[PDB]
């Protein structure tokens, strides 16, 4: 059974850096260098980057580049770019197609200026508390490194009901942007008047709240 | 222009057999080879098979064990899932490699994918609030909305702003799935305050839900 296995994932790489992922194969390749790699990210086809180990893919940058054999390949991303944040797969090609298999995916976290988010939160509007459901929005915006989230409802911490969802970074200047939400029945949500989101970087805290009977 | 188009994904029940289309143009996919794959959320890519459109040659991956079957027309080829489980909702993407005959290389052609669901759950449109700030003692210039797109069933949604003529900024964060079995998704935007009102257009193709918002 032919196994790929990747470098860890993430690996973080500096902007203008250079970074060097790997590929293992279980067993040789098609005639030693049947080995493809392909940046993938949210909501796009998979892309070549290079086919037969050291070949590369019509049009893509020569900032990347492989190498390799037998068994174990490289690939190398050179003047590294916000836009390279992506996750990369190593295909093996083999005697038998049926063998055929993408390693796990590696990460490719690209480290710009650290910035402190600024934070912006949302009271459920007149409409969602009459479903008897409520979701409270708070998002975080434009921020590097990445950050924790803590609700705090009438300065006690919530622990459930809360789910996180984190955009890719920005192509231009490496940022994130992430909302977290939390979800209470209308009548919880009735019940309590001080609503806190803490976002935290570090040392860095960035706060923000509102009282409900005051919108 | 050599392009590929997969088609067919859809919500289904477990057990109930579903069969994707990849509609090719500008080749004949009787010079090639096609291959299938797909993507979990959350879990990485996985290679399917693949058909040689010169030959009889097919082959599954190992571990398919029947779970899917690839043939074709004369300008699509087909993925059939057998009998659909949870595992395998996914996006499905069709690719085309060199080599027609026996032995392929050098997959640089791919479609967008199809999106497969597998859910006991019924189709469901989305519900959409608008988000709007509390607002402090300091007026801003600008200000920040947004639209919550909850509870809906399967993805995707496309959310766009003003008909599409807002679009600076805007961030629509990835959906959630809720314990409901639902998804939910939030997106925001940035305008001057002098520019409001300003309305998210929400559309889930699966229920031929469109709503609009037109958030204050
Ligand atoms: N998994 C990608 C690798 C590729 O498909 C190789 N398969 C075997 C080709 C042999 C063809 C030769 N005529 C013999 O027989």
């Amino acid at each position: 059974a032919a196994v790929l296995t990747q470098t860890p994932s993430p690996v973080s790489a500096a902007v203008g850096g250079t970074v060097t992922i790997s590929c293992q194969s279980s067993e040789t390749v098609y005639r030693g260098d049947w080995l493809s790699w392909f940046q993938k990210k949210p909501g796009q086809p998979p892309k070549l980057l290079i086919y037969d180990a050291s070949y590369l893919a019509s049009g893509v940058s020569s900032r990347f580049s492989g190498s390799g054999s037998g068994t174990h390949f490289t690939l190398t991303i050179s003047g590294v770019q916000c836009d390279d944040a992506a996750t990369y797969y190593c295909l093996g090609g083999y005697y038998d197609d049926a063998d055929d298999t993408f390693g796990g995916g590696t990460e490719v976290v690209v480290k710009g200026d650290p910035v402190a988010p600024t934070v912006l939160i949302f009271p459920p509007a007149a409409d969602q508390v009459a479903t008897g459901t409520v979701t409270i929005v708070c998002v975080a915006n434009k921020y590097f490194p990445d950050v924790t989230v803590t609700w705090e409802v009438d300065g006690t911490t919530q622990t459930t009901g809360i789910e996180n969802s984190k955009t890719p970074q920005n192509s231009a200047d490496c940022t994130y942007n992430l909302s977290s939400t939390l979800t209470l029945t209308s009548t919880q949500y009735n019940s309590h008047k001080e609503y806190t989101c803490k976002v935290t970087q570090g040392t860095t805290s960035v706060v923000q709240s509102f009282n409900r009977g005051d919108c | 222009q050599e392009q590929l188009k997969e088609s067919g994904g859809r919500l289904v029940a477990p057990g109930t057999p579903l069969t994707l289309t990849c509609t090719v143009s500008g080749f004949d996919i009787s010079d090639y080879a096609m291959i299938w794959v797909r993507q979990a959320p959350g879990k990485g890519l996985e290679w399917i098979g693949i058909i040689y459109g010169g030959s009889n040659k097919l082959a599954y991956a190992k571990w398919a064990k029947g779970r899917f079957t690839i043939s074709r027309t004369s300008t699509t080829v087909d993925l059939k899932i057998t009998s659909p489980t949870t595992e395998d909702t996914a996006t499905y993407f069709c690719a085309r490699g060199y080599g027609s005959m026996d032995g392929y290389d050098r997959l640089n052609l791919w479609g967008q994918g199809t999106l497969v669901t597998v859910s006991s759950g019924q189709p469901k449109g989305p519900s959409v609030f608008p988000l709007a700030p509390c607002c402090g003692d300091t007026p801003s210039s600008t200000v920040t909305l947004g639209c919550l797109v909850k509870g809906y069933l399967p993805e995707p949604v496309t959310v766009t702003w003003n008909s599409g003529t807002l679009t600076n900024g805007v961030r629509t964060f990835p959906s959630v799935r809720q314990s409901s079995g639902l998804y939910s998704l939030s997106s925001v935007v940035s305008v001057t305050s002098s520019s409001q009102p300003v309305t998210c257009n929400v559309a889930h193709p699966a229920t031929n839900t469109k709503v609009d918002k037109t958030v204050a």
